[PDB]
């Protein structure tokens, strides 16, 4: 579906709602990485589990396929290959359901 | 209504103020909000009327008091004033909350714990 949309209209982001719920997961992780590579587009795969690395790792690879692993807690960028690793802090509204700057 | 208005519709009715010469004692168990209640009256009497209010804040500091009534205005804070940084919504808010409370008739005295004679002086 993403492939057909790229040629006909454009495409810039693939935001998949949660991985654990797509249909072993290591074999899916693999495919999502390739998808991003084929379409020259960032793919955002949401995942379900403090937090830290071994919370998701114990359930299907992912770690070595994803090149940036964010955590919502605080936004913890625990792994990225661009460069830096640390904590970015975001405000959250609720009523409006927005995440906002600071 | 007499008086000096409380700000609060149906408190006004039973009392008609707050009027002049009466000693009003507001009592409540720790952390029920007796300060935050007296502050809001003080505020409404300062920002809405044109009548100087004197606040003696024996417990809490003079400036830890002001945010407690800066928050009570511009409807500011979860973001929070305390924990450093704010949103363009908080900033653009404080500025008005600071501006409206700027022209109020509030006088604070935090002097640690003072004898009555001094309050009176």
């Amino acid at each position: 579906k993403c492939r057909r949309l790229k040629q006909e209209s454009g495409l810039g982001m693939i935001v998949i709602d949660y991985l654990q719920l797509i249909q072993e997961v290591s074999e899916i992780s693999r495919s999502l990485k390739a998808l991003a590579r084929e379409l020259e587009v960032p793919v955002i795969a949401l995942s379900q589990l403090r937090p830290m690395m071994s919370d998701i790792r114990e359930s299907g690879s992912i770690e070595q396929d994803a090149d940036i692993v964010a955590f919502l807690y605080e936004i913890i960028i625990a792994k990225q290959r661009n460069g830096p690793v640390g904590t970015v802090q975001l405000a959250f509204i609720k009523e409006y359901n927005k995440f906002v700057n600071l | 209504i007499t008086g000096i208005p409380t700000g609060f519709t149906e408190l006004d009715r039973m009392t008609s103020g707050f009027q002049r010469s009466d000693l009003i004692i507001v009592a409540a168990r720790p952390s029920v909000g007796k300060t935050a209640f007296a502050l809001n009256i003080a505020q409404n009497v300062a920002t809405k009327t044109n009548e100087n209010v004197a606040i003696f804040s024996l417990e809490m500091s003079a400036q830890q008091l002001v945010m407690r009534m800066l928050c009570a205005e511009g409807n500011i804070n979860a973001q929070n004033l305390r924990t450093g940084k704010l949103t363009p919504e908080d900033w653009g808010k404080l500025t008005m909350a600071m501006g409206s409370l700027s022209n109020a008739g509030i006088y604070i005295d935090d002097t640690p714990s003072i004898r009555v004679s001094d309050i009176r002086a």
